[PDB]
């Protein structure tokens, strides 16, 4: 999505180590 | 900035087809027999047209005007022999190629060996309304017997044969019937033999061997289309030898009477190249189980592909099968030379048995011993 | 014996002559197609190679020489335990869809 | 401990409801958190064409400002306790939620009593607010797959008040004046249309006497005498294709008319739709996943994303899938998909209702796991089905489904109904809506 | 072959779809007579048995 | 309304549409049959030889 917003940029940033995820029924998730 | 031979539609059709067509290295003389059929084919809708250029179509004038053919036109006869003949060299070729399709296994292309199948119960149908056509004794007589077969059918039977006699029995309305037919059904062969060529390049020709050859694949124009060159002069040599030396070997002399039906010839067989079905037709007494063995004689090759229970695709490394497939041809052969002959002892109980062999050996001999061949080889 | 025949009927099939081995000589259903892709590379040179040199041949037509022949004892079973596994899978399918 | 002894032992969600209307139910739990909202029955439904737009606006201006918390006084307040206030505004319902400790309980119904009543809605908020929606509908233009969804509401119902998507077209967000919202707020944000609804370590009594002393100011008139009632909403099956060349990846939507949040045979269709899954390019299961559409698409690298959704509405819903696949992908779904209907709609196995029910066992029971998703599931089921249905009564509905019922449903819903295709991108191969009306019928059956 | 099409459910969906082919056989039988002009059954049907 | 029943009784199932097809391929051909030769009979009346016939 393209961000041009402080309310909608709010949140993206990042304070928890990167966590990667991937299942067998359910989409890859990061975080 | 192209080849306009891979690059216009035409063109690029035929270049597929058989110009830069892969095709396996090490496919035998015995595959030839294709374009030798295709060519007999053009040759057969050659010359009938120059035949049909002058044969009426009544019964009247039909066994002069083959006389006619004969013995006026500036080199008809030429033209006429080359077609009574050509018509058996289509069948030898024809034999062969199922005989070759049998044997290496190629029937694993279903689409290509039903069509085949097709293409066999056509041409089949095409030479009989021919031999119909020039109302020779032969003619007349052989198409009464066979079309009366119609009449063992349940229910619709009789009529069905009423409907093709176009009245009561083989005379006026059905030579000009079978005259239409034969001219417009190998039209239909040609297009059936074109979707053949279509399927068969879908998947590509089968070796000897039997194995997919995809890694020694050779361009077929160079070396295929000589290859084919010298198979259609052989298959010419035999032809003209045949038509040039000696026209009415194959064919039978009662045939050169005009068709009388208050008297029938000493004896009734139909064209060489049908005997081995007639033969069946005359083994069982039942007529209705005669028509339906002479009718599974030749769809038995639909079913063909489905019996096939070896490992291996072809009969290069089966021996027992081998002599299976052998005894299956001197079967055939047996049955052909069964059927000339009258209904006599023993000739009626050796054809009971070679029908029966025929049978037994497509049906239970050849799947058997491709179960014992499996086991003898650890698989 | 037993073995005795299937020797015999090893010499006598012919695929030695063309230094064929048993697995080349199958047919290529799907089930054989997969198991093929399945090998692994060095064998699948190995196949590759044996089956055109065996087209060559018999498209001139000849065999090679007594000493290079796939002996009965040294013919090996590569193909075997691929094929079983495919089938086994195929079988598995089949049963579940059953 | 069975599942249905697990079943008949989930806490249960005690409901009650002031003289003025609003109705109270908390769920009671042992966390030491909670969630506490306020779910009302405002939405892009209830809004006609001159503003729409205003749910969106109210929305944003919620959290702004109060009479009595000024403005970013009330951030300090939720942020001092750790709360996250958050809010979701739908085409029906919309809703706010605090998440918070247990403890922080009588301060943050309070904190939801200031917003869904005394909001500011000041004049230099809504000039501030007004620019911030315009942004953020450019950002949803350029989400794709929320622009097909409201290319599926716009070409669905077309000429009712669904087809408004609820930000509103960027007209009206540019001349909603503090007039247009007051109205909104006075004439939607009413006691009887409003659930405060709770669930953690919340206390019914607790929360029935904090709505007392809090809500009680609440109105439940209707001004003079607008009542702003229910307008049924036509489905019209249509299409509606806004090809985009550049947009590496195309999106189809098509759905046909579902059922309303009434009428059980929702329960058989989630199966049935359960049976035709869900694949996205990275899930793994690859060509093995037991629905036959994922198989495919997995074998043959079809799509990119394909999802069955049950868009559901108070009397008509989108049932139906969303698939994202490249140029030369597109018709070929719509033969695998549209053939993956039928076959639920001529023969279904009941190996694969089995299945469905089972997986929407999982969905249901894994859905409402945390304190947010149960306090979202209460307010949502007290305006949509007036109670909230028990775990074991879902479970019963979903018993009585078998391959039969699951047959006898998707051809009352699914066989010969013109669909409602949206599609954007490259939807160059896309089907022809003719094309795609004669893949909804078999000639087989 | 015929064992992978022996199963419970491959047995479920030939009664599944029993009905549409035994009334796609009615059709065909329907239509062989009546493009036939089978009279031994059209005899019996009340008002086409007029024509003859 | 009756066209409701109608597609949802002999419309809905391809099958039972062409069973409904076939159907009426008798009962149309009879009836249309029997319109036609009666209108041009009408319209000749006295000139076929069905018309003439009783009296030899
Ligand atoms: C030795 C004397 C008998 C020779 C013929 C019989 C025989 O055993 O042939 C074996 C053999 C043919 O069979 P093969 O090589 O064992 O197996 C490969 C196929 O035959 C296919 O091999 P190909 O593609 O080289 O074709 C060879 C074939 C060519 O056959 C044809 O062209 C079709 C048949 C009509 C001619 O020549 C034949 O003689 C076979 C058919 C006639 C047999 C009589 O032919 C020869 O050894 C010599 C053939 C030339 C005549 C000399
Ligand atoms: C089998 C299909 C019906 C065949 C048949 O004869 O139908 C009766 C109708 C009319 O015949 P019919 O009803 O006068 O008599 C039926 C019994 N036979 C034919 C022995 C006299 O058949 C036809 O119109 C054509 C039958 C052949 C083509 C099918
Ligand atoms: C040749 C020269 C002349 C050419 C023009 C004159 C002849 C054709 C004129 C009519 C052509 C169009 C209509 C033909 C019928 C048809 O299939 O219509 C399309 C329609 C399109 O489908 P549909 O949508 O109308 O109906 C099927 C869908 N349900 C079941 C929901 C109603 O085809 C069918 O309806 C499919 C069934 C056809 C069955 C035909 C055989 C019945 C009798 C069997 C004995
Ligand atoms: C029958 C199937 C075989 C024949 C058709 C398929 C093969 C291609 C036939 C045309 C051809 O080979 O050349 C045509 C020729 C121009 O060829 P050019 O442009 O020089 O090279 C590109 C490929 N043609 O066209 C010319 O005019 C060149 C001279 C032609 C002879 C005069
Ligand atoms: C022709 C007579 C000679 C002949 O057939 O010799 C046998 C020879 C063997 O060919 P090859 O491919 O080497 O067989 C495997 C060997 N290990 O060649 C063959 O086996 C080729 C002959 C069999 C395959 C081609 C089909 C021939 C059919 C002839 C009868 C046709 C009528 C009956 C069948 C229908
Ligand atoms: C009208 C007569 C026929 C024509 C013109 C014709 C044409 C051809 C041609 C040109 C080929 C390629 C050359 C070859 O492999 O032989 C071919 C292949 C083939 N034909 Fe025919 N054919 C005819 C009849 C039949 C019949 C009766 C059958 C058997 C039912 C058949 C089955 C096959 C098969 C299986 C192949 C593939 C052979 C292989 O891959 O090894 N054909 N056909
Ligand atoms: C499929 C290829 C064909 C075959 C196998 C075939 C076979 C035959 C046969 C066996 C005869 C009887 C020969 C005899 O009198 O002893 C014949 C005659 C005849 N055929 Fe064909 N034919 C074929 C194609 C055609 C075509 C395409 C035409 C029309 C252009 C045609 C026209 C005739 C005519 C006019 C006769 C009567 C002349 C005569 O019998 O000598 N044929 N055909």
């Amino acid at each position: 999505r393209s961000f041009l917003c402080r309310e909608s940029l709010s949140g993206q940033a990042a304070g928890r180590p990167l966590v990667a995820s991937v299942g067998l029924n359910v989409p890859a998730s990061v975080r | 900035m192209t080849n306009i031979r891979k690059s216009h539609p035409l063109m690029k059709i035929i270049n597929n087809a058989f110009i830069d067509l892969p095709a396996p290295s090490n496919i035998s003389s015995w595959w030839n027999f294709g374009s030798l059929l295709g060519i007999c084919l053009i040759l057969q809708i050659l010359t009938g047209l120059f035949l049909a250029m002058h044969y009426t179509s009544d019964t009247t004038t039909a066994f002069s005007s083959v006389t006619h053919i004969c013995r006026d036109v500036n080199y008809g006869w030429v033209i006429r022999y080359l077609h009574a003949n050509g018509a058996s060299m289509f069948f030898i070729c024809l034999f062969i190629h199922v005989g070759r399709g049998l044997y290496y296994g190629s029937y694993m292309f279903l689409e290509t060996w039903n069509i085949g199948v097709v293409l066999l119960f056509t041409v089949m149908a095409t030479a009989f309304m021919g031999y119909v056509l020039p109302w020779g004794q032969m003619s007349f007589w052989g198409a009464t017997v066979i079309t009366n077969l119609l009449s063992a059918i349940p229910y619709i039977g009789t009529d069905l044969v009423e409907w093709i006699w176009g009245g009561f029995s083989v005379d006026k309305a059905t030579l000009t019937r079978f005259f239409a037919f034969h001219f417009i059904l190998p039209f239909i062969i040609t297009a059936l033999a074109a979707v053949h060529l279509l399927f068969l390049h879908e998947t590509g020709s089968n070796n000897p061997t039997g194995i997919s050859s995809d890694m020694d694949k050779i361009p077929f124009h160079p070396y295929y289309t000589i290859k084919d060159i010298l198979g259609a002069l052989f298959m010419m040599l035999i032809l003209l030898i045949l038509v040039l030396f000696s026209p009415d070997l194959l064919g039978d002399p009662d045939n050169y009477t005009p068709a009388n039906p208050l008297n029938t010839p000493p004896h009734i067989k139909p064209e060489w190249y049908f005997l081995f079905a007639y033969a069946i037709l005359r083994s069982i007494p039942n007529k209705l189980g005669g028509v339906l063995a002479l009718v599974a004689s030749i769809l038995i090759l639909i079913l063909m592909p489905m019996l096939h229970t070896s490992k291996q695709r072809s009969m290069m490394f089966r021996p027992l099968s081998q002599c299976l497939f052998w005894m299956l041809v001197a079967d055939l052969i047996t049955l052909t030379w069964i059927g000339g002959q009258p209904v006599e002892h023993p000739f009626i109980i050796i054809g009971q048995l070679a029908s029966i062999l025929y049978f037994l050996i497509i049906l239970v001999l050849m799947p058997i011993t491709s179960i014992i061949e499996n086991n003898l080889l650890k698989w | 014996w037993l073995e005795g025949i299937r020797k015999w009927y090893y010499n006598a099939a012919g695929f030695n002559k063309l230094g064929l081995m048993r697995d080349d000589t199958i047919y290529e259903d799907d089930d054989v197609k997969e198991a093929i892709r399945r090998l692994p590379e060095n064998l699948y040179n190995d196949r590759v190679f044996r089956i055109k040199r065996a087209l060559d041949l018999t498209m001139r037509q000849q065999i090679l020489p007594k000493e290079q022949w796939t002996k009965y004892e040294e013919d090996k079973f590569y193909l075997e335990p691929y094929l079983k596994e495919v089938i086994r899978e195929r079988k598995e399918r089949e049963e579940w869809a059953k | 401990a069975t599942y249905a002894q697990a079943l008949q032992s989930v806490p249960e969600t005690q409901v009650s409801q002031l003289d003025n209307g609003l109705r109270v139910a908390s769920e009671q739990s042992s966390q030491p958190t909670c969630t506490v909202g306020v779910w009302i029955d405002a939405g892009s439904r209830y809004e006609n064409e001159k503003n729409n737009g205003a749910g969106y606006f109210v929305e944003h201006l919620a959290f702004k400002g109060t009479k009595n918390r000024p403005g970013s006084a009330l951030e300090k307040e939720v942020e001092s306790m750790g709360a996250h206030l958050n809010a979701y505004s739908t085409r029906e319902h919309t809703a706010y939620y605090i998440k918070a400790l247990s403890k922080d309980l009588p301060k943050a119904v309070e904190l939801l009593a200031d917003i869904v009543q005394n909001c500011s809605l000041e004049d230099s908020q809504i000039e501030k607010e007004r620019d911030v929606i315009l942004q953020e509908l450019q950002e949803n233009d350029s989400s794709m797959r929320d622009v097909v969804f409201d290319y599926l509401h716009a070409t669905a119902f077309q000429g009712t008040p669904l087809a408004q998507s609820v930000e509103g077209p960027s007209e009206n967000v540019r001349k909603l004046s503090r007039a247009d919202l007051t109205e909104y707020v006075s004439q939607h944000y009413k006691a009887p249309r409003m659930v405060l609804a709770a669930a953690g370590g919340v206390e019914h009594r607790q929360l029935l006497d904090l709505a007392q002393k809090h809500f009680s100011s609440l109105s439940g008139t209707y001004v003079e005498d607008a009542v702003p009632a229910f307008t049924p909403c036509r489905f019209t099956g249509s299409e509606i294709r806004h090809r985009d060349d550049a947009l590496p990846l195309a999106h189809v939507a098509i759905a046909v008319e579902g059922p309303g949040w009434a009428n059980p045979d929702n329960v058989p269709l989630q199966v049935a739709n359960a049976i035709i899954g869900h694949y996205d390019s990275t899930y793994g299961g690859g060509t093995h996943m037991s629905s036959t559409l994922a198989s495919v698409a997995a074998t043959r690298k079809l799509c990119q994303s394909f999802q069955t959704f049950n868009i559901c509405y108070a009397e008509t819903g989108l049932l139906g899938a969303h698939f994202v696949c490249d140029n030369m992908s597109i018709d070929d779904m719509m033969f695998f998909l549209q053939g993956q209907w039928m076959r639920l709609c001529t023969s279904a196995t009941e190996s694969e209702v089995v299945r469905g029910k089972n997986i929407l066992r999982n969905a249901l029971v894994s859905h409402l796991d945390g304190t947010t998703p149960v306090c979202e599931d209460i307010g949502r089921s007290l305006l949509t089905y007036g109670r909230r249905i028990p775990l074991a009564e879902w479970e019963s509905r979903i018993a009585e489904v078998d391959a039969s019922v699951v047959r006898e449903v998707c051809s009352k819903y699914f066989y010969d109904q013109c669909p409602a295709v949206a599609g954007l991108g490259p939807i160059e191969q896309l089907p022809d809506y003719n094309r795609i009306r004669s893949g909804m019928f078999w000639l087989r059956f | 072959m015929l064992s992978r099409f022996l199963g419970p459910r491959y047995r479920e969906l030939a009664r599944n779809w029993i009905p549409t082919a035994s009334m796609w056989g009615a059709v065909g039988a329907v239509g062989l007579v009546w493009a036939t002009d089978w009279r031994l059954i059209l005899d019996w049907v009340p008002y086409i048995n007029g024509k003859f | 309304t009756l066209t409701a029943r109608l597609y949802s009784l002999l419309f809905r199932r391809t099958s039972t549409f062409a069973l409904t097809i076939a159907v009426g391929a008798l009962f149309f051909e009879r009836a249309f049959d029997q319109g036609a030769d009666a209108i041009y009979e009408h319209i000749n009346q006295g000139k076929l030889w069905k018309h003439i016939k009783h009296k030899y």
